[PDB]
């Protein structure tokens, strides 16, 4: 998932 | 993030605030430059949850089910709390101001208008502030994936910072928890326009009118 | 409507409460035959229950419909909620029929609802909800989920907001807690409205080749 | 619209 790394 | 005073708490969520950001009249145009918006203030969105008090504290996992189910109420409040100081319309971006009549180009969105408008002429008639504001926007993170222990204390405490906020502007005991009960039940208002406005851009994309951003994608993909 | 006393306006709402309808319990075409037929008899002790609400009658006939066409299913999964609340992982439709979680994936697309109504009541129980707290909530769901689509409407929520306070301060409650508390329950109708607005979408696609007239007409209200 | 009669 592409949230995963805009999270991190 | 629990240890904080209710100006403090205040002070956190303001500093946290994402910018106003700018967009770039057919079906395919505007449908373009709306996908093209919401992408962008996206990732925004994501940095600044990062900064509300006490959502690092969640797991990666749990992050990512609060951003997923409400990522669409937020731009929409976000939107809402632009479009107070211009009535009829509602402003995107500041170089994108709509009117509902501009909301008819595109086939069903101008009764997602119509809910977006009432709400902001709410907001304007009960003069809501921009530290309540700040606070409801964080309430929508944290509460509308939660049942989809830690994160209903930090609700408690923003519930706390947002009496604090009306105890400081002179309300009376009475008239401070009306208010609170009145911000509140615009949220439930809010997560209506929020899942017809998810099922309207996902006929969008049966439809093929604009190609979506895979990001934008995996938050509709997540509402199935 | 407007000159009621916290307690009065309780009391009120709890003489207002419609009745515990059964079901006809003894496939997926009759598990939801028994739930449409359950909630069209609802319906219409609904529509009794929503005049016997307090400021209600005041309103319009087309406010009066407008509201009740919005609300209807939050309205009855609200009252389902509460009465499964001592029935954990169970939803109690009737007292003849409780439906387990297992029990919702024989129609396609209800287990993730019922998934959703099993959290709520949960929630509710957690909380220690109370009757009092209850038929306030639920009139609160008439009032508002239409209200933004009257002055004297929200004059009325008012009031049923100091009630909602005057419960939880003689509950004995600190008036910190009593504020945190307001709020959370508040809280819950946003997610009775999201659990609403599935469930509703969910009813559509049923209406694709056991569904009586009424329940159409708020099927089709929502477009 | 049957709500609307029933409601008198
Ligand atoms: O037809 C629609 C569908 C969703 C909508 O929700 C919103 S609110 C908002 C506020 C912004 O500052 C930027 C984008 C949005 C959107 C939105 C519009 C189109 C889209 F594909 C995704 C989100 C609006 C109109
Ligand atoms: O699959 C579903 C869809 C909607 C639902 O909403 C609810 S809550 C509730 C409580 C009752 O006491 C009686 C009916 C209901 C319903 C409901 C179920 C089917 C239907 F056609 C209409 C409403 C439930 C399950």
């Amino acid at each position: 998932k592409i949230l995963h790394r805009l999270l991190q | 993030a629990l240890s904080l005073t209710a100006d403090q708490m205040v002070s956190a969520l303001l500093d946290a605030e994402p910018p106003i950001l700018y967009s770039e009249f057919s079906e395919a145009s505007m449908m373009g430059l709306l996908t093209n918006l919401a992408d962008r203030e996206l990732v925004h969105m994501i940095n600044w949850a990062k900064r509300v008090p006490g959502f690092v504290d969640l797991t990666l996992h749990d992050q990512v089910h609060l951003l997923e189910c409400a990522w669409l109420e937020i731009l929409m409040i976000g939107l809402v709390w632009r479009s107070m100081e211009h009535p009829g319309k509602l402003l995107f971006a500041p170089n994108l101001l709509l009117d509902r009549n501009q909301g008819k180009c595109v086939e069903g969105m101008v009764e997602i208008f119509d809910m977006l408008l009432a709400t902001s002429s709410r907001f304007r008639m009960m003069n809501l502030q921009g530290e309540e504001f700040v606070c409801l926007k964080s309430i929508i993170l944290l509460n509308s994936g939660v049942y989809t222990d830690h994160i209903h204390r930090v609700l408690d405490k923003i519930t706390d910072t947002l009496i604090h906020l009306m105890a400081k502007a002179g309300l009376t005991l009475q008239q401070q928890h009306q208010r609170l009960a009145q911000l509140l039940l615009i949220l439930s208002h809010i997560r209506h326009m929020s899942n017809k406005g998810m099922e309207h851009l996902y006929s969008m994309k049966c439809k093929n009118v604009v190609p979506l951003s895979d990001l934008l994608l995996e938050m509709l993909d997540a509402h199935r």
